[PDB]
């Protein structure tokens, strides 16, 4: 079944969203915020939720053995981003960390480059299974890389600034054309990944 | 209910009976209710709601002469996740606490997610002490409670004063929060944790902070658990 | 009674204000702490700053007592020689930068002059001597006016988030909450009275009809 | 803003700027002024005083301290007026000839005010 | 048909109102907040309309030709006041610029003196239609020459004190009684303009 | 009857609580707050009225004359200290003068050794009306006689630092046993009220 539930004026008071809930494995709640911002799909990544991420442990370790890995931290960066933007929309983003800037950073460049997805264009009108995964790896190696450098004594501005090459080929990574095939597509993601690592290497020092 | 009592007081075994959402039984008293064509009462459920979880939930507890226990566990889904709903309202109205499961943590991929500070268990006290668990359990108890309290108000001050302006107790606040949230309320799905076990994490947990910031453990107990 | 928001209630806006109103009071108690954070570095300058008003009292005596050694060692006031001296002293005061409690306090941290002594080297040796004692006091007024920059611009940080702090207290909390106390208490809790109302007609409608047919019948039975 | 130097200009005492060029001291050569104002120990009217404190508190852009002798004890409502901001001239209140530093400066009061 | 609709509770959302409203072409909402301070006739101007007020220019071009254009400025300079005191009420009177200043003073001069009337003294018991035309243009006056004179230099704080007996001229300018005549009230409202912008071209020398 | 009161939510809005609260003449208030300080009986004294004060004067009068201007003496001080610790958060505690110091000494004295009862000692597990009146003639004296020796005498910290016995024998008034006889528990308490008379005489030079 994929049975659309239109949701009326409200957002989950209304009976049928609410009995639904209860019996439906998976649910992939409206956001009325990313509606309003036009970002598409407009699902809300925090009160969605998936009772098949488990059994499907069966189907990763075979095919995409850090897939679910992946899900989690990319599920750990968006929440804790969406605490601490709970916050910084109250009183600013000056007082914020360095670590806790790249957690609100990494969490706008995912939402907007990995979660969003157009769906029109010849890109990204179906992203197969290996494309997002590449990226869920391209994305979360991203922000490692920037959590472990300012672990040591980079500052993040100066970084960013440096590395503003790294991040727009992450964010441009979308654009890889799925029709390609995987064998090569993943040898473009291959390719990403080293060079994010080496240029953050490099910046470093 | 029915098996339980027989196992419980017919025979002697205790037993730990589970009701898995009991949501969805309120949802078919509903069914029933409407069947008996009467008024719904609140929010559509009715009226004889608090009754007819009462004559379930009353059905559990020692017994004078008889050995056994019912223990209940009665799981329920919120509805839209807020507790003045009829059923999470009438159900804490009835047990005796309440166990939170928490989506801020699930969505952190913790597991389980239960959210310690809203949870509380009513008669805990009664089920700790030196004849059951070890000594230190309720000292323990109160003081991870204490500290994660702490710490959830310290993650959210990092955001405000910055990391650095942070007193040494909420520095070490942040650690321990990270490392409890991560190691201790984070338990493998199959992991079975004894209670002696479970407390022996929490000491390697709470032996963070030094002996004179765990104000909440009496001394004679820190004197003897700290340092193992 | 009271402020109203003027809303319009329904359940979704119940949900809405409701968590509007959590925000606003984790945003109240958040502010409320950090207002105590900066106004206890705020009392810290404050303290600092007097006792740097008292320096300014006795170390100035001293350095000023320097100066007045070192004019009788000349014999007059080189107060006159002094004037005009040199454009730039050996002495300067740096952009301030700092981040203290949160906020980014700009407390000056002045530094000498590369051209040492531009116009030293005249008179009797005490010139020397209370060009030290001078550059020593700048250091003292250096660190007197950093604390002062600090104890102005807290001092507005330090109005604004308790003024903050106190309006959501005052207006935002105390207006956010009647509005859901409307929205449930009176409106949704009247219109479920209402729905309540109408099935209870269609029930003695019912009632009735299925009684009619029971009287009509059964007596049909009857006889 | 940029960086600049220290000013004493207040009618009381001049001789504070006597004592004190000699580590730290300011005038203007691309301008051919000295920033640092003697006082003149009271030979000259408050209006002149009043328009360099203006001139340097409100026409110069560069940014540093600025002292006053026993006359901010004098001039605090002016003094009240331009201590708005830090910048671009935190005032001070140095002793000078004589002990002149009493709960009356200005900034002194302020602290106390809200003490 | 003039009728009160005397809501429950004084909510506007009561059924009778509601259906009220929608056929009535002019809503006089009143307030009661405004009412316990003795405010007459306690209008709330936020939410009153009138649907008449399209059709009425011919009358007020043939009579009185710059009523409307006083009357938009009126509430522009109301609603204006409306949103400044929902600023001041959480900021204060400190960020305010001066034309918010005078905008708020005018404000209050207008809700206390023009649009409040005792419904009962001989003064204000019938203010006849050119009483309250002279008024507009009185009150309406003063603020323009207000905000001119805030504009050419002069701050208002130190123009309040100096023209305060012109504020207070407007201010008892409702006292002008309607039964001395057309002519003899609409001589001391002319006679009120002149000293207005002669007391204002003055003062800001 | 005492007739305890458990919400649904601890709302203590619902109309079941409301119509309690309205009838029931004395609320005694307990609190959850000052339960986990452990400090019992855990009455809340802010909120916890008593509309039968005023019948009681037919008692007091007969046999315990100065109990009402007594206890009206120290709710008001106690107020007044839960008044204060507002000001001594937002300002220092040197700011406030030596009354209000001594208002504060004296309501946590209160609040330590008057309120909180032990109750499962055998001293103090029954407070019989003669012992409880006793002490508060005691506790009252005590704040009266530091009150009028800093009024017109020394700084408050200098009494009370020389008077420091004084304040430690009213504290553990709390230990007379109320088995040993009501004349001789009143006897004592008139010995411990004279050697105070005599103590802040001495300290008074």
């Amino acid at each position: 079944i994929v049975a659309a539930v239109s949701p009326a004026g409200g957002d989950f008071s209304d009976p049928v969203t609410t009995a639904t809930l209860g019996i439906t494995q998976v649910f992939w709640g409206l956001d009325k915020k990313l509606a309003q911002r036009k970002h598409f799909p407009s699902i809300n990544t925090s009160v969605s939720y998936s009772k098949y991420t488990n059994v499907l442990n069966k189907f990763y370790d075979s095919n995409y053995p850090e897939f679910p890995v992946l899900r989690d931290r990319m599920k750990e960066i968006l929440s804790n981003a969406e605490e601490l933007e709970q916050v910084v929309q109250l009183v600013g983003k000056s007082a914020l960390s360095d670590s806790d800037k790249i957690t609100l950073d990494v969490a706008t460049l995912i939402k907007e480059d990995f979660l969003q997805q157009n769906g029109y264009s010849t890109y990204d009108a179906f992203c197969p299974i290996w494309k997002t995964f590449d990226m869920m790896r391209a994305f979360i190696s991203y922000h490692d890389e920037a959590q472990k450098a300012v672990a040591n004594g980079a500052n993040w501005s100066k970084l960013a600034d440096s590395t503003g090459d790294v991040k727009h080929a992450v964010s441009s990574s979308k654009f890889f054309e799925p029709s390609r095939g995987e064998k090569e597509v993943h040898g473009e993601f291959e390719k990403l990944l080293s060079t994010m690592q080496e240029r953050f290497a490099e910046s470093t020092d | 209910l029915t098996t339980a009592e027989y196992l419980a007081y017919q025979t002697e075994r205790h037993v730990l009976t589970i009701l898995t959402d009991m949501s969805s039984y309120a949802d078919a008293l509903r069914e029933v209710s409407a069947a008996r064509e009467e008024v719904p009462g609140r929010r559509g459920y009715p009226g004889y709601m608090y009754t007819d979880l009462s004559t379930i939930y009353e059905r559990a507890g020692r017994v004078e002469g008889r050995n056994g226990s019912i223990t209940q566990i009665p799981i329920l889904t919120m509805p839209n996740d807020d507790i003045t709903h009829p059923i999470p309202d009438l159900t804490g109205y009835i047990t005796e606490g309440q166990i939170f499961v928490d989506r801020q943590l699930h969505n952190k991929g913790i597991y389980p997610p239960i959210n310690v500070l809203p949870s509380l268990s009513r008669l805990m006290k009664s089920a700790i002490g030196e004849g059951m668990t070890r000594k230190d359990h309720g000292d323990v108890s109160n003081q991870l409670y204490a500290k994660y309290a702490i710490g959830k108000d310290a993650a959210a001050m990092k955001a405000v004063v910055g990391e650095e302006a942070l007193s040494i107790e909420d520095k070490l606040s942040l650690e321990f929060l990270e490392k409890f949230e991560k190691t201790f309320i984070t338990q493998g799905a199959y992991e079975d944790r004894t209670v002696f076990e479970s407390l022996d994490q929490a000491w390697s947990l709470l032996r963070i902070y030094p002996k004179e910031m765990l104000n909440r453990i009496s001394p004679k107990i820190l004197d003897e658990f700290y340092d193992r | 009674s009271g402020n109203r928001e003027q809303v319009f209630p329904t359940r979704m806006t119940l949900g809405l204000m409701k968590t509007k109103l959590k925000g606003a009071n984790q945003g109240y108690s958040l502010l409320k702490r950090k207002s105590e954070a900066l106004t206890k570095r705020f009392r810290d300058i404050t303290k600092r700053i007097d006792d740097a008003k008292q320096k300014m009292g006795r170390v100035m005596q001293t350095a000023a007592f320097s100066l007045a050694e070192v004019s009788y060692a000349t014999g007059e006031n080189i107060g006159y020689q002094v004037q005009e001296s040199v454009s730039t002293a050996r002495f300067k005061v740096r952009a301030r930068q700092e981040n203290v409690s949160g906020v980014y306090l700009s407390q000056f941290e002045s530094y000498i002059d590369p051209e040492i002594n531009d116009f030293r080297l005249t008179g009797l040796g005490r010139g020397g001597q209370q060009v030290q004692r001078a550059k020593e006091i700048y250091s003292r007024a250096v660190e007197t006016l950093v604390e002062l920059a600090s104890l102005q611009t807290a001092f507005i940080i330090l109005d604004e988030v308790i003024k903050v702090t106190n309006r959501r207290v005052n207006a935002i909390e105390h207006v956010i909450i009647p509005r859901t106390e409307n929205t449930i208490a009176y409106i949704n809790s009247e219109l479920d009275e209402l729905d309540r109302e109408e099935f209870y007609r269609l029930k003695k409608v019912q009632e009735k009809k299925q009684n009619e047919t029971a009287k009509l019948d059964a007596e049909m039975k009857l006889k | 803003a940029e960086k600049r130097t220290l000013i004493a200009v207040i009618a009381d005492e001049d001789t504070t700027t006597g004592l004190l060029l000699a580590g730290i001291g300011q005038i203007t050569p691309e301008t051919q002024e000295k920033n640092f104002f003697v006082y003149q120990e009271g030979k000259t009217t408050k209006e002149e005083i009043t328009d360099k404190f203006n001139h340097f508190t409100e026409e110069r852009d560069d940014i540093a301290i600025l002292l006053i002798n026993q006359h901010i004890a004098e001039n605090i409502r002016a003094r009240v007026d331009s201590f708005t901001n830090a910048f671009p001239a935190i005032l001070e209140i140095p002793s000078k000839d004589h002990p002149y530093d009493p709960e009356k400066d200005s900034v002194l009061k302020r602290v106390r005010k809200l003490f």
